[PDB]
RNA sequence: GCGAAGAACCUUACCUGGUCUUGACAUCCACGGAAGUUUUCAGAGAUGAGAAUGUGCCUUCGGGAACCGUGAGACAGGUGCUGCAUGGCUGUCGUCAGCUCGUGUUGUGAAAUGUUGGGUUAAGUCCCGCAACGAGCGCAACCCUUAUCCUUUGUUGCCAGCGGUCCGGCCGGGAACUCAAAGGAGACUGCCAGUGAUAAACUGGAGGAAGGUGGGGAUGACGUCAAGUCAUCAUGGCCCUUACGACCAGGGCUACACACGUGCUACAAUGGCGCAUACAAAGAGAAGCGACCUCGCGAGAGCAAGCGGACCUCAUAAAGUGCGUCGUAGUCCGGAUUGGAGUCUGCAACUCGACUCCAUGAAGUCGGAAUCGCUAGUAAUCGUGGAUCAGAAUGCCACGGUG
RNA sequence: ACUAUGGUUUUUAUU
């Protein structure tokens, strides 16, 4: 029974939404198609540069992209100002002149989708994505986790065989909606399947 | 689904920029003969019933990540099986959760 | 001594104030006489306070608005019930035995998922 | 002479935007009528609660679009020269009438 | 099971009166109207009066009297047995049973008027009268040989 | 009324006839043209041939990009086959009290123990005592909603007190009330009396607007059927290639011997008819919602203000009330297949769609065995809006009265 | 007091 989305439970608390702007509803399915477009201008531009979130803000005449990353030297790239292509990506598509905003991510070795990524930049080779997976769980809890979880699961060949695999420490916390815990996935994408992680971190409640 | 639709938008948009969207108070003035005197409607009614496949009918607009039949939310644009990922994790402006 | 209360019930809301004087009743404004309901006048504001007489040596003013007017006539008995509940320290539970003091709470009640209105539970009858 | 109106989706952002709106044009000329709320256009949007072959249960979303009109007085068109140029943060919608 | 809620306790009327004649205009309620019983309730009883019974003041005392069921018949097993079983009846609400057997055949029969379909009907239950009932007594008849048992 | 928010065409799987072959659509590697507009014939159309017409962007002027078209091979493509195949998504046991493991203990071992046994509960809930002692998921709580008291600002919402006033918040003014939204406060088995290894834990009472997981939601513990879904979205392997692919037109889905599922309106007379007469509430809305007013028996169609919506408009509350009248009748009530003329969208409603006006008229006397659903604002009952949408639903999603 | 019958084969990890 349910189980329809781990987190749209709760992200509603204490958290703005994930793109800000005000548009009339005979005006807004054309506002937010460009919405969507202005993620997917930015996939098809960036790449590798440690991106865990991102965050959209249209004032008026304006657009602003918050761009959270662990490496801000990979984002602003080339001497501190390798950042017009990465600005003017969004303006055209959104049909409003652009800014550039950066913003660094607090432990990124304590955030579920960097770890995720660690893991499926292994598993996209087949090979120590299980070392990977052993030591982001050792090294969680001496970086401030509660606890933490991972998994792989179903195929992973070669051969027709189905293995899961985890290493666990310490709580995870799914329904209790103070736990303030993490939660994230991602694919490989590989000629041998699709190949997901799941990763959950616990930090404490509030 | 088939991703059979772009190559009947790239027509039928046109064909409706010509034919029906900028045609509809025109049948309001070019049957009558009282409202002119001046020969200029039996030209560009000659034009008008020149096509005949689709408009409004025929034609349906479909959703974009696939072109299924149904399930457009009209003042949104997306398809309600193609949604859930975003609108969960607060990517639409305005939209609350949960319980009330 | 003067006296005063409100009182709701199913989208009736409504309000009572009580002076010394003459038995006299006013009612959204007007006197008592440019009023219609189909029972008999005055009831509905004198029979639970009998028990420490009734709309003949007060002047009364009520205003009522919303909902049903038998049931404006239920909001209009709980506001002068909960008006004058406080003329004696017995007449909070002599007022109970009749029940008017309790509030008649009946508002839509929320609806749940995926059932249609409210709470009524769900139905799949043959087999 | 003129007035104005301010729109959003969130309570809190509303009341973030008003207390720029009376910093930007109601102290020089000093305007002094209160923000009265005004209804929220309360609804509820939903959709089907799974992609697949059930049409029987939908996912419960809360929409609210608040107003303010915040009110003002002086007829020049001073009043909001600033406020079509400051912030107003990402979120809100401003409207000069008349 | 065994909760189950506790059973109501009903009201009076501050001018219908007793509990059965507050219950005589809300029993059998159709189409929610409220205002048609309260033209029916001591108004069939002028006639009774003078068809089977006297006074307007005892023209129902002894239709509920006459109407008076002192025993209920239910199936009852234990194992691989199974009888007709008959119970005595509760005295408490005993005549509102009596009640709705009046009411409803004045719904369930449909000849002539409402001013006569409860009348006609009153008349016969002021006298124990009513359909079939030999036929519903050979019921409890046959099950009075159920209470010794096997 | 499942896959699928509307079956004329279109949808749609299916059938037929046309037609295309590196393919409608993609990359790779080459070679030209801007993207593309205008127009005539032929062809069911897809197209097949002609005749006019355009030269945008970046250029170091070399050629090129997006984009269009044509190739030689690898290939593209598939409502093809399969969830006893995979990623995903669901259906169900399950708001039930359950699930599982470490250390000690027992046993030759699978396994046991813990989780037992006594009290208690909604409860693997709390306490006690045992060769057991502990720990996590589920429980319970955090989230969210509601009857109540307090508080904040007053237009397009309200008006007690106070001054004026046909005596309308209207004008001076004002939050006692209402509306709007928010934030605080109230309730805790706390207090009492009993019951109970005075343990752990129930029952009842007072005071209260509210009483005992506060009431109600959000939930869904491993596993089970080794379930369904490739045709909601992806995809492997096999299989199809001048094609099972995909560009079109014409046909199929109300094709018929009857059964099976789920609903709608009646069979009334507390009803039917005639006549008079009252109150909304929530919603949507600029080639819009359309007032007042006309024209047409009428569906509708016109003229022409208000308002981009707490404002104006859609718009009218019905049930009811109350006086006459008929009188349980296969007709008096009920309305199906009719007979006639009208209203409408669109390329077009003959055949598969809806509406209206005036006559006619069949079945229908509460239903077979059997078996299905419940509990206060619930059942039944009567009004309104909106989504889907070229056009059309008693369906779907919301609002309110009588109860 | 409703209950007799029910063809074949059946799933996870190993050096």
């Amino acid at each position: 029974g349910q189980k329809v989305h781990p987190n749209g439970i709760r992200l509603g608390i204490v958290k703005p939404w994930n793109s800000t702007w005000f548009a009339n509803t005979k005006e807004f399915a054309d506002n937010l198609d460009s919405d969507f477009k202005v993620r997917q201008y930015l996939t098809k531009e960036l790449a590798k540069a440690s991106v865990s979130r991102i965050v959209i803000e249209r004032p008026a005449k304006s657009i602003r992209v918050t761009i959270h990353t662990a490496r801000p030297g990979i984002v602003i790239g080339k001497k501190g100002e390798d950042v017009e292509k990465l600005r003017k990506v969004v303006a055209d598509i959104a049909g409003v002149p652009a800014q550039i905003n950066i913003a660094e991510v607090r432990k990124p070795e304590l955030d579920a989708k960097l770890v995720a990524d660690s893991i499926t930049s292994q598993l996209e080779r087949r090979v120590m994505f299980r070392r990977a997976m052993k030591r982001a769980v050792q090294n969680a809890m001496r970086l401030g986790a509660k606890g933490i979880k991972v998994e792989v699961s179903g195929r992973l060949g070669g051969a027709e065989i189905a293995r899961t695999e985890w290493y666990r420490e310490g709580r995870v916390p799914l329904h209790t909606l103070r736990a303030d815990i993490d939660y994230n996935t991602s694919e490989a994408h590989t000629t041998y399947g699709v190949i997901g992680v799941k990763v959950w971190i616990f930090k404490g409640e509030i | 689904a088939k991703q059979s639709m772009k190559a009947r938008e790239v027509k039928r948009v046109a064909l409706a920029d010509k034919y029906f969207a900028k045609r509809a108070e025109l049948k309001a003035i070019i049957s009558d003969v009282n409202a002119s005197d001046e020969d200029r409607w039996n030209a560009v009614l000659k034009l008008q019933t020149l096509p005949r496949d689709s408009s409004p009918s025929r034609q349906r607009n479909r959703c974009r990540q696939t072109g299924r039949p149904h399930g457009f939310l009209r003042k949104f644009g997306l398809s309600r099986i193609k949604v859930r990922e975003a609108a969960m994790r607060g990517e639409i402006p305005g939209l609350k959760k949960a319980s009330w | 001594n003067q006296y005063y209360g409100t009182g709701r019930r199913k989208s009736s809301a409504a309000r009572v104030f009580i002076k010394p004087g003459n038995g006299k009743i006013v009612i959204n404004q007007r006197s008592l006489e440019q009023y219609f309901g189909r029972e008999t006048a005055r009831m509905v504001v004198r029979q639970p306070l009998e028990l420490v007489d009734m709309v003949e040596k007060l002047d009364l003013y009520i205003t009522v608005k919303g909902g049903g007017i038998s049931g404006q006539a239920g909001a209009i008995r709980h506001g002068i019930t909960r008006a004058l509940m406080e003329y004696d320290e017995s007449l909070r539970s002599e007022l109970r035995k009749a029940g008017f003091v309790t509030r008649d709470a009946r508002q839509v009640e929320r609806k749940k998922v995926g059932l249609r209105k409210a709470r009524r539970r769900p139905q799949f009858s043959k087999r | 002479r003129i007035r104005i109106r301010l729109k959003a989706f969130d309570h809190r952002l509303i009341d973030q935007a008003t207390a720029e709106i009376v910093e930007t044009a109601k102290r020089t000329g000093a305007q002094v009528r209160g923000p009265i709320p005004l209804p929220t256009r309360k609804e509820r949007f939903t959709v089907l609660i799974s992609p697949h072959v059930n049409k029987d249960a939908r996912d419960q979303y809360e929409i609210r679009t608040h107003l303010r009109l915040v009110d003002i007085v002086e007829p020049t068109e001073k009043t909001v020269d600033a406020l079509m140029r400051l912030d107003l943060a990402a979120g809100v919608d401003v409207q000069i009438s008349l | 099971r065994r909760r189950v809620i506790g059973q109501r306790k009903i009201l009076p009327d501050p001018k219908f009166g007793s509990e059965l004649l507050a219950k005589f205009v809300n029993i059998l309620m159709v189409d929610g109207k409220k205002s048609t019983a309260e033209s029916i309730v001591y108004s069939a009883l002028e006639t009774l009066a003078q068809r089977s019974g006297k006074s307007e003041l005892e023209a129902f005392e002894v239709a509920l009297e006459n109407v008076r069921p002192t025993v209920e018949v239910k199936s009852r097993r234990v194992g691989g047995s199974t009888y007709q079983v008959p119970v005595e009846v509760r005295p408490v609400r005993r005549n509102a049973l009596a009640m709705r057997w009046i009411v409803e055949a004045a719904r369930k029969r449909g000849d002539k008027s409402m001013a006569l379909r409860l009348a006609n009907e009153l008349s016969d239950a002021a006298e124990n009268k009513g359909t079939a009932v030999k036929k519903r007594e050979d019921v409890h008849r046959m099950a009075e040989a159920n209470k010794a048992f096997a």
